Parts: structure tokens; C-alpha cells; sequence
């Protein structure tokens, strides 16, 4: 059965994350037409805000927006890890990184 | 400068740490079955007729 000698490069400082994004309506067919903006906290210095993350989807009809705090954040971020293997078909290792899951969603205001 | 959507995952690794099972001896009792209520040993008769 095929396998992969596995390796966590990952991260230099665990400061550095890959991301994952979800959509909650689905996939989209082509979103070669999307722009994905990643936000941070401004504060670095509380450790509960440092890892707060807003990352931000822009189309031309809707916008979608994911948080990893908050109620949009979701149980599987910390129940479960995330990773992103990257598999070099020649050599057979695999590459592993942590990966964080954005559950990206729609945006309207009043 | 910004992200784009990359190249779809080709696969999905599902990870879970797990034990396995011993051998089955199925020791079902310290003192095992309903053991049985039984004579004491002699006993002897405790009673006589008169006369």
C-alpha cells in the first residue's frame, strides 16, 4: 500500500500557520475570482487576543467572513488540529503543517 | 499580494490514538457457580425413644 515518511517542517516560531477555509453554503465552482484578506489583532501583548484572526473573502456580489473567536469560531479548531501534509510523489515524504480551518460565511449590515 | 484558493486536496488523513485487546479468558467468579448446601460430616442422632 502506498505511503509517506512524515516530517514536521512546521513552524519556525509555531507563530507561522497555514489556512484552511470552509464555506457553510457550499463550495464555490471557480473562486479563481476571490479575494482573501487575513486580519490580526493589533494586540500582541494579551495572549487571549494575539490569536484572534479575521480572515475575509471579497466577490463581487457577496463577502464572506470567518473568525477563529467568537461564536463564528467553531469547536473544531480546538477539539481536533488541523494540518496541511504537502506529499513529494518522487521522494514519498510528506511535508506537515499547522493549519488553521476558517468557516467562512456571508456579509450584510443595517 | 493577497491569498488565493489553492490546488484541491488530493487526500484526507484521519488520525486517532487506540489501544488493542488481550486474550479472552473470561474468569467469571472468585469463588465461581452456586456452590452447593451440604451434610455435616457424622451429625449423629440427637434424640432417643423412651424406654
Amino acid at each position: 500500500l502506498p505511503s509517506a515518511r512524515w516530517q514536521y517542517c512546521g513552524a519556525p516560531d509555531g507563530s507561522q500557520r497555514a489556512v484552511l477555509v470552509q464555506f457553510s453554503n457550499g463550495k464555490l465552482q471557480s473562486p479563481g475570482n476571490m479575494r482573501f484578506t487575513l486580519y490580526e489583532n493589533k494586540d500582541s501583548t494579551n495572549p487571549r487576543k494575539r490569536n484572534q484572526r479575521i480572515l475575509a473573502a471579497e466577490t463581487d456580489r457577496l463577502s464572506y467572513v470567518g473568525n477563529n473567536f467568537g461564536t463564528g469560531a467553531l469547536k473544531c479548531n480546538t477539539l481536533c488540529r488541523h494540518f496541511v501534509g504537502i506529499l513529494n510523489k518522487t521522494s514519498g515524504q510528506m511535508e506537515v503543517y499547522d493549519a488553521e480551518l476558517f468557516n467562512m460565511q456571508p456579509l450584510f449590515s443595517d | 499580494g493577497g491569498l488565493t484558493c489553492a490546488s484541491a486536496p488530493q487526500g484526507t488523513l484521519r488520525i486517532l490514538e487506540g489501544p488493542q485487546q488481550s486474550l479472552s479468558g473470561s474468569p467469571l467468579q472468585p469463588i465461581p457457580a452456586s456452590p452447593p448446601p451440604q451434610i455435616p460430616p457424622g451429625l449423629r442422632p440427637r434424640f432417643c425413644a423412651f424406654g
